[PDB]
RNA sequence: UAGCGGCGAGCGAACGGGGAGCAGCCCAGAGCCUGAAUCAGUGUGUGUGUUAGUGGAAGCGUCUGGAAAGGCGCGCGAUACAGGGUGACAGCCCCGUACACAAAAAUGCACAUGCUGUGAGCUCGAUGAGUAGGGCGGGACACGUGGUAUCCUGUCUGAAUAUGGGGGGACCAUCCUCCAAGGCUAAAUACUCCUGACUGACCGAUAGUGAACCAGUACCGUGAGGGAAAGGCGAAAAGAACCCCGGCGAGGGGAGUGAAAAAGAACCUGAAACCGUGUACGUACAAGCAGUGGGAGCACGCUUAGGCGUGUGACUGCGUACCUUUUGUAUAAUGGGUCAGCGACUUAUAUUCUGUAGCAAGGUUAACCGAAUAGGGGAGCCGAAGGGAAACCGAGUCUUAACU
């Protein structure tokens, strides 16, 4: 056989320049006025997955 | 009697019987394990 | 000399032989520890895989979706397009080339290295910094 | 770099990166243990427990015969069990990427010249088609052990040499590294020179 | 390539099997016996060659000790007489004078009472 | 991969590219015109193949040996040194192999040809209706009804018919492409009950078929069904005339054959467990994982007594098996009566890292063609450029009205 790629993670996680994986914050779809405009603003740009769970995302991503 | 002593020992292999210990051996088992309860 | 052939040192490394043995190392167990779920045939838990806690690939949310246009967009060095055997530059002359395929249709001229002959680059996008470097080493820009 | 020919005493001009660079060991080694092993026919079965010819019924009850738990008369602990990794016909074959091919057959062609394994003669033909004429003709070359190559395969040669277990007879075409490597000595005709120079740039 | 491996197996277990000659019973006779019996054999000899260094010693001090009383004193103080006396013979060769040449005992003696004094 | 997906587990395309192979036609329909290509069915002739076959090279001496093909010495064949047998290992002893030939008869295939049937070609016309589409239910499409195109239809309906209709992924318009509701069609392709030849870093009698042997047998089961074990004397039966013990036995001892009968049919080798006979030593006042360290004596061999070696081992210090599971086992926890044979980290394909080898801003081909492990084949894949959800920009880019 061929791999398959975990396929619900690679519409979660983007390959960067450097092997990195970025995805986008959890926490900003629901529940929106509750919450404080600072936390709000500093949960849409996007972020790095973290040293712990690269080689999680490695093994579900193995094409990407 | 090479052939009925296969056989001869294929005898209790497929069995019921529970309170014969491996189909055919009396015992006092059903005593045994009523009183442990 | 058949039997005096012999590998080069370091290719050939022995290969992990399981089971044989307390001397060898790996035996009983061999190498994979006491009992549970991973030390048992066929053990092992699947991917992305954290106990029941909900795993990362699905407690991070989704995001963006596919170009369907970019899978046809190509982008060109300045290496290259001295390879196109002729001096002019289009989508063909590119495909016939073997340098961006066949199902690409737009085509862009990037600056990653070394333009040197006179180049005529007909109706592909170039960016600003390889426009300045097609243009500085003779060449010929037009759309 | 020249070649001495054996009868004519001329120098045939060859080049050097092909007749005169080093001896690759490992490359050398790579492509003969790869060339071994593309000729292995890969034919072979056993057994798995599936394949043996028996019945699924399981020979006694899980609980209270005092045998060990069984379940199937074709375990492989059983005698007459069916295999455990019961193996499948599979193709040996290792891939030889083109330049490490070439690479391994300029550096064997190398050897030949450098340990004068490697016999250049101007024309090599036997007469009649006979072994008796060809055995002659490599006793009074000192030859015994011998590959031939020739640039234009002759018929009367092919069926010269066809009987003789030690020499063989090759066109330029198809020459194999265990080849060069396994026979005494290798006796090119000239133009085989000229056409393996072509093969190997 | 199927391996048969009656050949090697018959050549380990013989190799255990002459190692265990001498032992009572299946110790001698059964492989899977005598291999724990050449083990346990070769534990056990690695444990006294550490032992005998320790029991030689402590039947040297015994013999030196009756010699020495027999010329009236101990050996803690014959020990200590010669250590004084500055007499580096070790107990092995005065446990062998003590048995075999009485009339250097005594001497050695004498230089023990001599520097203990 | 795009997508589908309790957007979980998983499922998973097409477009387009490279190859293998390549072949188009007929009816719905009249007239002109006929046998015009076409195949099908048969006869005959030729070629080739199958079913029996034929010829097929080239050696002797001497030594060991039961026997020579082996050793040594000297010759010959080879388009034949593939293989098998022959009293040990044979190119030249035998059967064969290479090579060259052979069919009265029956046949397969391919041409040619006779007859029958069949219909070419031209002009004009027609150009598939309960059908396409729809509503409801379900299914197939990678696509789970979802925004779902498309196909199939169980049920209810229902057109236009070349100034027409289908598709182009809801849908509309423009544009492009194609002609459903009739049918036939070789090759590339898949498979091996069965036959022949050849091959194996496949097995060698607990393996390989369940089955090397009168094996799907014996045997088990009412039945469906399940399903064994069991090969090897010798080169040749020359397989033991005859005599003795013995029950006109069994078994044996001689004799004889044989190179060898502890090669005798219970037959090559002949292990281990297990059981004996004989010899040396120890052992009948001594407590326990049975050894180990020390160690007297005795018996055999030596040995220019050198005071060693082998066997035994009184007496003495120390010493509660192995496995497994466990915080922890002499444990009175698990397992094992013993021996012998078998018995468990493999294989394939992807992906990542390390070693190593080639080439290097390049590396490499896959299918396939094939003088065929060569060489072609660069379709493709990976890398040399990132950022962004994306358009887009590009050594920058995104954020933001803009960024210290």
């Amino acid at each position: 056989p061929k791999i398959k790629t975990v396929r619900g993670a690679a519409k979660r996680f983007k390959k960067t320049g450097k092997g990195g994986f970025k995805h986008k914050h959890a926490n900003l779809r629901h529940i929106l006025t509750k919450k404080a405009t600072k936390r709000k603003r500093h949960l849409r740009p996007k972020a790095m997955v973290s040293k712990g769970d690269l080689g999680l995302v490695i093994a579900c991503l193995p094409y990407a | 009697m090479d052939i009925n002593w296969r056989h001869n020992q294929s005898t209790f292999y497929h069995f019921t019987s529970d309170h014969r210990i491996s189909g055919w051996k009396e015992t006092n088992a059903m005593y045994v394990a009523l009183n442990s309860q | 000399r058949l039997n005096t052939l012999s590998p080069a040192e370091g290719s050939k490394k022995a290969g992990k032989r399981l089971g044989r043995g307390i001397g060898s190392g790996l035996g009983k167990t061999g190498g994979r520890g006491h009992k549970g779920q991973k030390s048992r045939s066929g053990g092992g838990v699947r991917r992305g895989f954290e106990g029941g806690q909900m795993p990362l690939y699905r407690r991070l949310p989704k995001f963006g979706f596919t170009s369907r246009k970019a899978a046809i967009t190509a982008e060109i060095r300045l290496s290259d397009l001295a390879k196109v055997e002729g001096g002019v530059v289009d989508l063909n002359t590119l495909k016939a080339a073997n340098i961006i395929g066949i199902q690409i249709e737009f085509a862009k001229v990037i600056l990653a290295g070394e333009v040197t002959t006179p180049v005529t680059v007909r109706g592909l996008r170039v960016t600003k910094g390889a426009r300045a470097a097609i243009e500085a080493a003779g060449g010929k820009i037009e759309e | 770099m020249e070649l001495v020919l054996k009868d004519a005493q001329s120098a045939l001009t060859v080049s050097e990166t092909t007749f005169g660079r080093d001896f690759n060991e490992a490359l050398v080694h790579q492509v003969v243990v790869a060339y071994a092993a593309g000729a292995r026919q890969g034919t072979r079965a056993q057994k798995t427990r599936a394949e043996v010819t028996g019945s699924g019924k399981k020979p006694w009850r899980q609980k209270g015969t005092g045998r060990a738990r069984s379940g199937s008369i074709k375990s492989p602990i059983w005698r007459s069990g069916g295999v455990t990794f019961a193996a499948r016909p599979q193709d040996h074959s290792q891939k030889v990427n083109k330049k490490m091919y070439r690479g391994a057959l300029k550096s064997i062609l190398s050897e030949l010249v450098r340990q004068d394994r490697l016999i250049v003669v101007e024309k090599f033909s036997v007469e009649a088609p006979k072994t008796k004429l060809l055995a002659q003709k490599l006793k009074d070359m000192a030859l015994e052990d011998v590959l031939i190559i020739t640039g234009e395969l002759d018929e009367n040669l092919f069926l010269a040499a066809r009987n003789l277990h030690k020499v063989d007879v090759r066109d330029a075409t198809g020459i194999d590294p265990v080849s060069l490597i396994a026979f005494d000595k290798v006796v090119m005709t000239a133009d085989a020179v000229k056409q393996v120079e072509e093969m190997l740039a | 390539a199927r391996v048969k491996r009656g050949v090697i197996a018959r050549a380990r277990h013989k190799k255990i099997l002459k190692q265990a000659k001498g032992y009572y019973g299946a110790r001698s006779r059964v492989y899977r016996v005598a291999f724990q019996a050449v083990i346990k054999a070769g534990q056990y000899a690695y444990r006294d060659r550490r032992q005998r260094k320790r029991q030689f010693r402590q039947l040297w001090i015994a013999r030196i000790n009756a010699a020495a009383r027999q010329n009236g004193i101990s050996y803690s103080k014959f020990i200590n007489g010669l250590k004084k006396a500055s007499v580096e013979i070790d107990r092995k060769i005065l446990a062998d004078i003590a048995v075999f040449d009485k009339v250097a005992f005594t001497a050695l003696v004498e230089k023990a009472k001599a520097a203990l004094a």
